[PDB]
């Protein structure tokens, strides 16, 4: 599919960026 | 708009490497 | 034996109103079968006018709430289109809350002579039923303008469906395993769950509406099962059985509607499993705990998509783009 | 002592188990506090790391997708008020998918004001089923406990208790293995208790120290004023996010802070009935050196710009970011998915606003019954149409029985149309009032007559009885005939009966069935039009098959045929009772 939807979402997108974090304000 | 991007269409990695710092 | 009818209509709302029809092969008229109801109404309505082979006028299915398929009209072949409906018609289906199947198209074989086709407000029947009936009734070859709602013809029906394959078979005396491939349509999430169907069997031309037909009753026990985790693959063990004895079974797919009226789905073949041996019965009757509610599959599926719309929420919040 | 610690802006704590440091002085929470996103954790990290001190949040907690914490036993031990001030999605306690998570333990957590607790996908969580809800929340219809452990008769449940008969078993009532729910008797509702029961002042909400004391309790219910509960305060203060009193140096010193143009997401505060406040409400504005909204020369509305002109109003928080506006300068959209109801929030919230300059829409929404939450809404300009050209649109509502109370309000669109679709608890009688009201001219409308009001009793007129016979199996009835203005929009009768015992039978809504407490419909075609006033024209039916010395609830109701024109509604009568004549 390659849609990251759900939680696939949350655990597929921790794998680009595992130690340099999510983003915010 | 992340759901409104990798979920309804499909996101490319670097395009989903922006929400990552 | 032909059939004549006062006044040229006929209109049939019980399953006393088709018992003047018993035996009938070829009926001169038009019927207007009107059901909104009755008792175990699917195989009454074959033993009083599955023989019907020719109807002369036309047909119509105007508000008729009951029935699921038109299944029961076994014979029926031909419909000479002599007598219309205005608007030259010569079937005519409206406001069908619970018509799914129109026909079997790969076992039966319906000539329409003259007169067009109608089809708005059904719900629960889909689009290729309907161009399967345009192209196998003979209006294809001598092109009439039909007039079929193509927005209200398919309305909460899936008729976009994949093909489920079983996995795994475990037979034994008593008990049947089954695993098929896993599912996910686009979105995970918009899966609720499968069916498992299953009906004991001794022939191997059960269709999926062969039984029911029928609102209030139902032939094929069901089982309903959560999904698994997104591998492994899910199945169902069926448990109170009978030694020695054919089954039929299928499993289909019940997902929500995305923010669109688009729909998903996958519905796994009719597959005959016989268990092991040991040391009026043409199904069971199925309401030692009676099925589920339409409208409690609504609210099950609004359920389903507030979860999935608080999800979308959160993960909307939380995640930021770089700027 | 009530906060001896201070009270915190709204903490967003992600990717790190650093920024808690900035949690080891919050007694209060002016904010939300959301605890996120902690993947390489451990429950060694978890230990020595606790909040004692925080004791109310007003807004809310999220705690979303966290390895290794296992139990906020720890984490808030004296969590006890959620105010919910701004909510998270209608959530004020919003636990989602917390991984080793396995009870909750928030043993204090005893009253939750605004919103509700919705707990999910927290895989090996139980403790579940001995929280008693009922005495934590004002109203406990809309929790949303799915998919756990405890979802599985699988988790446990043993622990030492009030022991509650308000369902219909003996439960036992218990946060932990070692903390029972503290339930008060039936007096002391939410104002306090002791482990004594000698119950504490009134003035107070959840737990409290001393009986009858106003500095001793824990939260104040009312308000917050120099460490003492107090009812309303009064005014050489001002009222403050609806739970503290403050002096009026404290609203101008936050005025000259966002005075500066330091940032686009503060307030300039001003003062409005005794309460600080981002802006002034509609038709006031202030005086500079006073900071108090002052009425305008006539009108002065509150504008709120739309982000791309558009939103969408999905639940209590998206709701609630149109709180006060009047004039709403770009195009709604509401589609509040599932729930209970919450048309009462949509009220308090949306209720205010009087114009709108673009379209409103209204897609998928299937707990709201009635747009009456829209309250002043008096004129929709059509200056930034949905494609189509359409100023008010709706779509898909499977509740929606009412637009607005015409006889009590009006509706003005300047220019564009109206869509109504998938609509079948709303009459066309209410539609074709507002395609009258509206002032919509022709404009060419797409109603469409075929799914609207297709599962509601959408008749006005009404029919009588006139003959009844009874017999043993048979019933004749004739009822006095009907004819539409135009007798072509006659298509037939429906005549409805069931078997009723007794006469507690509600009437027939719309939806159809046919199973077992089914109306028996039978479909009636209309008699000929003898074009004589008195004659032979009444229609009736005869009931064959029915059974003796028993009762069956009957009435009529048409069947017509819709058009463009906006007649024909059709006519329903009102259910009558028949007793059989029995038998031997
Ligand atoms: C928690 O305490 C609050 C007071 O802050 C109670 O809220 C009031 O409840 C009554 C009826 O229950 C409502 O009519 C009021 O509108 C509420 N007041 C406010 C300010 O919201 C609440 O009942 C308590 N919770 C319980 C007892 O579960
Ligand atoms: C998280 O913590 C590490 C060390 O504790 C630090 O270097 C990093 O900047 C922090 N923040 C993010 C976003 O990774
Ligand atoms: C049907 O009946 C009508 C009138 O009774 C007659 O004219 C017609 O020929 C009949 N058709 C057939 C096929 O019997
Ligand atoms: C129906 O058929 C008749 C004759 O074949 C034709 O004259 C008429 O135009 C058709 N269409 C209608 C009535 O809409
Ligand atoms: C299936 O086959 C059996 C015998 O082979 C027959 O009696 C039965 O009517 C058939 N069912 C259908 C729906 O054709
Ligand atoms: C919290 O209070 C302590 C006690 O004085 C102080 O040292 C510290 O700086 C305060 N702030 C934080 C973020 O810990
Ligand atoms: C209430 O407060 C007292 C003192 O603040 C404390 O000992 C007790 O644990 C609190 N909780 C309950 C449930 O009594
Ligand atoms: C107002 O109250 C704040 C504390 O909330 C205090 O710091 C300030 O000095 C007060 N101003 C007065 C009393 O003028
Ligand atoms: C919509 O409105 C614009 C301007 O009022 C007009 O140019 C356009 O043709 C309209 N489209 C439709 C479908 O009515
Ligand atoms: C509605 O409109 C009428 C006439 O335009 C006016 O008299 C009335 O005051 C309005 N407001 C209501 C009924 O609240």
């Amino acid at each position: 599919n390659q849609h990251l939807c759900g939680s696939h979402l949350v655990e597929a997108l921790y794998l680009v960026c595992g130690e340099r974090g999510f983003f915010y304000t | 708009g992340i759901v409104e991007q990798c979920c309804t269409s499909i996101c490319s990695l670097y395009q989903l490497e922006n929400y990552c710092n | 034996k032909v059939c004549h009818l006062l006044e040229g209509e006929k209109t049939i709302d019980s399953v006393t109103s088709a018992q003047e029809l018993r035996g009938c092969t070829v009926i001169n008229g038009s019927l207007i079968i009107n059901i909104r109801g009755g008792n175990n109404l699917a195989a009454e309505l074959e033993a009083n006018l599955g023989l019907i082979e020719e109807i002369s006028g036309y047909l119509k299915i105007r508000r008729s709430y009951a029935l699921v398929s038109l299944s029961f009209f076994r014979k029926l072949r031909l419909i000479r289109g002599e007598t219309l409906e205005i608007g030259n018609y010569s079937f005519y289906a409206l406001d069908n809350q619970n018509l799914r199947q129109l026909w079997d198209w790969s076992k039966h074989n319906l000539t329409t002579t003259q007169g067009k086709l109608f089809f708005h407000y059904n719900p629960k029947l889909c689009l290729s039923e309907i161009h399967k009936m345009e192209e196998v009734s003979g209006t294809k070859g001598r092109q009439e303008r039909n007039d079929i709602a193509l927005k209200t013809n398919g309305d909460k029906a899936s008729c976009e469906n994949e093909l489920l394959k079983f996995s795994y078979i475990r037979t034994s005396f008593d008990k049947i395993l089954l695993r098929w491939e896993p599912y996910w349509p686009p979105d995970f999430r918009d899966l609720l769950g499968f069916m498992l169907f299953y009906k004991e069997a001794p022939y191997q031309n059960v269709t999926e509406f062969d039984g029911q037909d029928a609102c209030g009753s139902n032939s094929w026990t069901v089982v309903d099962i959560d999904p698994p985790l997104r591998q492994n693959h899910p199945g169902w063990l069926m448990r109170g059985l009978k030694p020695w004895t054919q089954y039929a079974i299928f499993v289909k797919t019940l997902v929500t509607f995305s923010d669109e009226r688009r729909t998903y789905g996958a519905k796994s073949d009719i597959i005959y499993v016989q268990t092991d041996a040991t040391n009026y019965e043409d199904s069971a009757g199925e309401c030692c705990s009676c099925p589920k509610t339409d409208s409690q599959i609504l609210k099950e599926l609004e359920e389903s998509s507030f979860r999935k719309t608080f999800e979308d929420y959160l993960h909307n919040v939380v995640f930021v783009p770089r700027p």
